[PDB]
């Protein structure tokens, strides 16, 4: 995917 | 003469460098005291203390909360953008100290910086919040809401800023790290935010970054699949232009993780614009448009649905 950067897992509370 | 503990040396380097700025003296002390203390974070393990949190992000703040091509004292910032994102990427690293400075008004402040026009800097900063939004589990929410008005203002107002693609990449990243079902509020930001960016005449500045995100909405759930596809139609370039090309790439990569079931639904429409592409003006539209062809996937699709999309391919063939 070449620009794609590691991804962030929505594993947190809002 | 004993020259004093190494966690103090650490604190007046930190603070020899929020002297901004025998010019070329004091500008190479301040260099090699980053590169100095760049080795010190990154090779070194309980360096990272409680009095260092405050120094680091102050000395942060002065260098690079200011008012805005390329930058003038580009190789000093380069070193205090290096050091802070070792700061933020060692194992030292605790976000329950580093809050207290860490918060609200400075990521406010280095979204501001997204605006400059260095893409060395845009690169620097999209790395940093990358790290600080994945880090800081209480700036999340705070940190989407922003980006959210920021390309809110992009599309409706002054239609300019200079790092809507770097801002695309971190939200690709999110995006890609959503959850279960997809909070509803997600979803408001695909349809409202991120579709309304197919319209801007810079479109091509970051065109690949904007796809990303849309085809990344539709792998996690695919029943955005009729709105997305809808909506691409309609900031469809209605003009016969080259343009269409980014459109005919977004397209095929939406196909190429559509779902069979919403496959059905907008495929009339779909395959409707993209024969008129096969028949445009346009060479480079029409070239991309029969490469479609070639996609076994597609070809998998038509073949379950040839009674009604071969009609409009091919209407000289049928009746």
């Amino acid at each position: 995917p070449h620009f794609a950067m590691p991804p962030i897992h929505e594993d947190h509370l809002e | 003469v004993p020259p004093a503990d190494q966690e103090k040396l650490f604190i007046q380097k930190l603070r020899q460098c929020c002297v901004l700025f025998s010019d070329l003296k004091w500008k190479e002390v301040k260099r090699a005291a980053l590169s100095e203390m760049v080795e010190y974070i990154t090779h070194n393990r309980n360096v990272i203390t409680e009095p260092i949190y405050p120094e680091v992000v102050h000395m942060f703040a002065v260098n690079m909360f200011r008012t805005l091509t390329l930058e003038a004292a580009w190789p000093h910032l380069q070193l205090v953008y290096e050091f802070f994102l070792r700061f933020l990427e060692s194992p030292d690293f605790q976000p329950n100290i580093a809050k207290k400075y860490i918060d609200q008004k400075f990521v406010l402040q280095l979204l501001e910086l997204f605006d400059s026009e260095d893409p060395r800097e845009r690169d620097f900063l999209k790395t940093t919040l990358h790290r600080i939004y994945g880090k800081f589990l209480g700036l999340r929410a705070y940190i989407r809401k922003q980006i959210n008005n920021i390309f809110y203002r992009f599309i409706y107002e002054t239609e300019h800023h200079n790092g809507i693609a770097e801002l695309l990449e971190i939200l690709g990243s999110i995006i890609n790290g959503f959850a279960l079902p997809l909070k509803e509020e997600h979803k408001i930001f695909l349809l409202k935010v991120l579709l309304p960016l197919h319209k801007v005449k810079s479109l091509s500045v970051y065109h690949p970054q904007l796809a990303y995100c849309v085809v990344q909405f539709l792998e996690k759930d695919s029943t955005l699949t009729e709105p997305v596809v809808m909506a691409l139609l309609k900031y469809w370039p209605k003009t016969h232009s080259p343009k269409e090309v980014m459109f005919l790439n977004e397209l095929e990569e939406i196909l190429d993780v559509i779902e069979p079931s919403e496959f059905v639904k907008i495929m009339e429409p779909l395959f409707r614009q993209l024969a008129k592409c096969v028949s445009s003006p346009h060479f480079q539209v029409a070239e991309r448009a029969l490469y479609y062809w070639n996609n076994e996937y597609i070809m998998s699709l038509i073949s379950d649905n040839a009674a009604k999309i071969l009609p409009i391919m091919f209407p000289s063939l049928y009746r």
